[PDB]
């Protein structure tokens, strides 16, 4: 049988089928031409002919149907900016008239657009200001006049809020029936700019300098304000009043972040604020006052969330999930033993009640009805790298049902879920350890309705390939279980010695040992090159409690590095590893850890590859870096900021073969970071291999560059292993 | 997030 | 016996001794730590003790003694800018009262300073304006008030005039007795900026963006004005009056350059101007008019120099050498056969008389007396790569005497010369093919007075080393001789097959085949690695007449690339060349030619290395590129600008191993050029090797980067050749 | 030039 070759990986010879649906109601979903499916019976009818927009004249990047099904928003001229942000053009098509709307069009270069949650109002951001359309074909109402490129952002995030706080460009939040539009405003006036060249097509005679407001660690941060406007009022001198809700006094005393916005009712919004020292967070719960038209946050309804051992949240304070009446909410919180569990709050009582407990964690709350809360956790079989859907009875917390554990326990140990609008149906998505499996279920009695996609065609194809296998297991260190996985070559033989590649990420709350089925570079390395590809979750890794997660607090570049080295020693002791052929590689945080390990002097590793590494924490952005590292000042944590750089280890790279790779247009981990590694290596006379990727960003993900980088790394590894 |  | 190793090259184990002297009169020179030598007898005295400034408190970069010997300028705080420009601090030491001047000091960050040619006046440039000190302890007179960083340059050149026109930062020209100070003013207002990142020490949190006014091919050029000020009539009360000399009408009709300034007498200055289309040049000869205080350039004294086959001059129109009375001058000019020879002009006649002729060229005019003109030529033995000193009797041009040909014909075939103030003495500097030899001579009867430095110490060290040899020969393409050289391994055995590295530069008017002795990377490759290192001078190369030189006019990247391929073909058919192991490398113009050869699909070359290559002429500066290429417009030469890029040849690199290297702070050949090469290779799926050098410029010449680059290239060549 |  053939093996899984590099060309198979790079050409996507063997494709995972998906089943990506969009719920439009409690019982229908859209699926791609466009069909609408009835969840209960599985029958479909054609929702939008794949010929409808043949003559449209543009390629349509995406669509979005209004909640009342009356209009479809068509996105085209898509132009990517950062991880989530982009600009696009939009047309609106009227589904009753079968007419495109040609009047009062959304402008070109629109930065964000969203329907109201009911009806068909639109809110959009253009040139950094917010506009509202009550009707798709009528004029917009301007909401803000302060928008200013790179300086004032209304309703959209700046770079660091996009990447590290909201994971979204959008900073607009409609109230549930669409009366109110809440939004944040960011002021980057004094935030320094990262500047880097962009070369563009070769016809561009002068390179272009990209300038992005980007606060590196300890620098001046954007400031933020929060506003709510009543869009039903757009009957006042066209000038609706934006009512500010100010941060609490405990936040205003210093630098802070707005880190969560969640509406609770039509007239009640909750906001969470986080101090720049991210171990103290405050939730305000604010009610509309009909008589004054203002928003009041009763101090009795304020909730404090703080951490004595670390930062707050996995990456930020968790979202609340409110009961329908808005008088109570559920929220994932670290319990007294350090494990993240669901706590039940009354809005005006400070003590919450944990409704789950144990030596495992809740991953997320997925749906809440009058009777049940549904959540994903890694409880099943005590496997932190597995994921299952559970439902807990709100009137009796001792009644907890695992909805997914036993559906196919051999094939399916990693689930996510997508519920319909009022949770009357749910799609389960199993992603491993076998082939992904998508199924539909009815919540009324948790019956499997039908298999949506089982990947049987890919199964048949893979049967003719010498696929690697995957072992997921643990080693005990200091009476603590630490999980690892190995991608093992086909016909793996414990009596033989294999080269081993340690595939590292190891950032705070990371998890590289899990039950997910992947087809990736490691699949090729194991299948064709007979390399064991191993990953290990040491101190700092996620989903196993705060004692493990917070072990690297204020100390990035220490234990999570040491534990990758120890893991390699442990794997060598297993007897199937050629200890003369151990390599290490990783991307981003993984390139940082790879580099730290290669500079450690441990002698364990022959060679390694760092792709877009962090090299010095003062080069990375404030929100992420300070969360773990505090401030780079003599009074706080400067000594460890300066002790944890790659460059200070340059001399030790004389012991190893290193390949350093970075895209020149990386807005996230700046090319600067690898520019300083290479300069430090040159300064101590260390030879190494290098590759820049012109105009590639942090993902080095254009089609050609993706192929080029994995080809180049494959050559390096094979050379290192005398393959 | 330092991740691709 | 040891070989000449890579470490010998990089650590300078074997150092050529020099003899750098500074003539201060017709009979004495300074020699430094600081002694003064009498040329007639060879006795010396101490002029300045090495202990005088022990207590000075700054490291002294350089010194400059005033022409009258009374003062010394001490240069310190040296900070390099481009190839010639730098700033420094200056102190002036009074050699008679043995005091530093503490009053009216030259400012810190001075950009240029120079003594008058007689006496001890000073002119300096600070913050882009010109200042004159009549006495070292007196207040300065400010001459210009318009200087503005990156915009208005008084008495200093901007980037492109520094690099491509004057090969100097200075744009100040004292008259012979110091009465007048002439100066150019450059206006870069509309010149675009090249922008690139500079990373600095790792302490710098945000990279700096460097912005340099730099016209790429076809872009808006700096404009230029020319002024003369009388430094004897400066006033403390009123601002100095500068008299402008305007370019002639044939230059003012369009873009142009000031390209030469040469004083003829105390009251006569000549200027040469060059059209932006560089095949037409005009010399003005301007006389001071005492009645009006004006400078008048009579039209009858104007001299036109044009080219029908290429540009004017080797790189620019040549400098005139005026007689004592300034009524006539000698100038190197391409004759009617296209060979550059000495022409004798009268200041008011259009026709000049060639005083030399033949199928060889005059390299430079070196000294002029009433009886003789002294010049360097490659006439001897018809070897274009040899250089000898000649004198020609001005009353009988048939009486030409070679003064250096027969001194030491086996050792010395390449001379330069340095004459005392009125040619009573000269120093000859022999630089090959044997070890450099410095000798002192008197002009009266061309007696050889003394051996100044014969490198006998290094000669005896090198006896203990297996040194390579050099063969200089020619091959015949279309009944034209084209010369090559080969650095041959020790114990060279014509019956064995050696790998061959083609070391290429091949720019217009270049010469890589010569009789010069060098200790360089090729010495190590031949001595230790037993690689033949060959170089070839094909079409476009210099010193052999315009038929060869102008062959690449308007057509860079065609014949000079094909001719390297043809040379390598010829070499590959020699019985001592392994045709499986031929490589090519070059730097800058040589990196362009290397890349164009590797992309040609010839199949001759296994591998090659391009260091800081040009890749597309639109990326290079206007003055150099347009000289050869004209303008990149559809009406002029855009098609060949677009046909001659490296990027268009990317597909052909599938056949070869390529190493692409570039400094990120290259102000000259911008990193952009290699960034576009790499992107085009990635886009066609070609693997290659790369190395960037953080913050290195075009020279990649810091101690550590120089060691690193040659080490990395040595690994690449060895693996390419299986060593 | 583009020389060195």
């Amino acid at each position: 049988a053939k093996t899984y070759t590099l060309t198979d990986y790079l050409k996507n010879t063997y494709r995972l089928k998906l089943y990506s649906l969009r719920w439009i109601s409690d019982h229908e979903y859209l699926y791609k031409n466009i069909l609408v499916f009835n969840a209960e019976y599985g029958n479909s009818s054609v929702f939008l002919e794949n010929s409808t927009f043949d003559e449209f004249g543009h390629s349509i990047n995406d669509y979005s149907i209004s909640p009342d099904g009356q209009f479809i928003l068509l996105e085209y001229n898509y132009v990517k900016q950062w991880r989530h942000s982009y600009t696009a053009s939009y047309d609106i098509y009227d589904l009753n008239k079968r007419q495109l709307i040609t009047e009062e069009r959304i402008p070109n270069n629109t930065q964000w657009v969203t329907w109201s949650p009911v009806g068909h109002k639109l809110a959009y951001v253009w040139n950094n200001d917010i506009y509202v359309k009550i009707e798709p074909n009528l004029p917009s109402y301007r909401i803000t006049w302060t928008g200013k490129e790179d300086i004032i952002y209304n309703g959209i995030t700046d770079w660091v809020y996009e990447e590290e706080v909201f994971s979204a460009y959008s900073a607009l939040w409609w109230s549930p029936n669409g009366t109110f539009l809440a939004y944040a405003q960011f002021n980057d006036t004094e935030v320094p700019l990262i500047e880097y060249s962009f070369y563009s097509d070769e016809s561009l005679q002068y390179p272009k300098t990209v300038r992005v407001p980007y606060p590196k660690a300890g620098a001046v941060n954007p400031t933020v304000k929060f506003f709510v406007v009543n869009t039903d009022s757009l009957s006042s001198v066209t000038n609706a009043t934006s009512i500010q809700i100010t941060a609490p006094a405990s936040m205003l005393i210093g630098d802070h972040y707005l880190c969560d916005v969640t509406w609770a009712t039509q007239e009640r919004i909750s906001l969470q604020w986080l101090r720049r020292i991210q171990n103290y967070s405050v939730m305000d719960i604010c009610d509309y006052d009909e008589s004054s038209g203002r928003w009041n946050c009763l101090v009795a309804r304020q909730h404090i969330e703080m951490s004595t051992t670390g930062w707050v949240g996995r990456f930020r304070p968790s979202e609340p999930h409110f009961t329908l009446d808005g008088n109570s909410f559920y929220k994932i919180i670290s319990n007294e033993e350090g494990y993240r569990h669901i706590c039940y709050f009354q809005i005006d009582k400070k003590d919450c009640t944990f409704i789950t407990k144990g030596t495992w964690e809740v991953i997320g709350i997925e749906a809440l009805t009058s009777d049940y809360l549904y959540y994903i956790s890694n409880e099943y079989k005590g496997m932190p790298g597995g994921r299952n859907l559970y439902k807990i009875q709100l009137s009796d917390y001792t009644k907890v049902t695992c909805l997914s554990c036993e559906l196919n326990p051999e094939r399916c140990q990693y689930y996510s879920v997508s519920f319909s609008k009022e949770a009357k149906y749910y799609q389960l998505r199993c992603s491993g350890p076998g082939l992904p499996l998508y199924t539909l279920h009815s919540s009324v009695n948790d019956k499997g309705l039908r298999v949506l996609e089982d990947n049987s065609a890919l199964d048949k194809m893979l049967q003719n390939v010498q696929m690697p296998s995957k072992k997921l297991d643990f080693i005990i260190l200091n009476e603590t279980k630490f999980w690892y996985q190995m991608i093992l070559p086909p016909h793996f033989d414990k009596s033989k010695k294999y080269p081993l590649l340690l595939d590292v990420y190891a950032g705070p709350c990371s998890q590289k040992a899990d039950t997910v089925f992947r087809l990736n570079w490691a699949t090729y390395l194991a299948s064709t090159e007979n390399i064991i590809v191993a990953s290990f979750d040491g101190r700092g890794s996620g989903y196993q409690g705060d004692k493990i997660m917070h072990a690297i607090n204020r100390r990035l570049g220490t234990f999570e590095v040491e534990d990758q080295i120890e893991a390699a020693r442990q794997f060598s002791k297993m007897g199937f590893v050629d200890n003369k052929r151990i390599a290490i590689w990783g991307w981003s945080y993984g390139g940082y850890v790879t580099s730290m390990v290669l500079g450690s002097g441990s002698g364990v590793f022959k060679c390694g590859i760092a792709v877009a590494p962090v090299s010095r924490w003062e080069y990375y952005d404030s929100v992420y870096t300070e969360r773990y590292m505090g401030l780079p000042t003599p009074e706080d944590n400067l000594d460890h900021y300066r002790n944890s750089t790659v460059m200070s280890r340059a001399e030790n790279f004389k012991q190893v073969e290193y390949l350093l790779i970075h895209g020149t247009a990386d807005d996230n981990v700046h090319f600067q970071q690898s520019a300083q590694i290479s300069k430090a290596l040159v300064d101590v006379g260390v030879d190494f291999q290098a590759m820049w990727y012109t105009d590639e960003d942090h993902g080095i993900a254009s089609s050609t560059a993706h192929q080029h980088i994995y080809t180049h790394m494959s050559h390096f590894i094979k050379q290192c292993f005398s393959l | 997030v330092a991740m691709p």
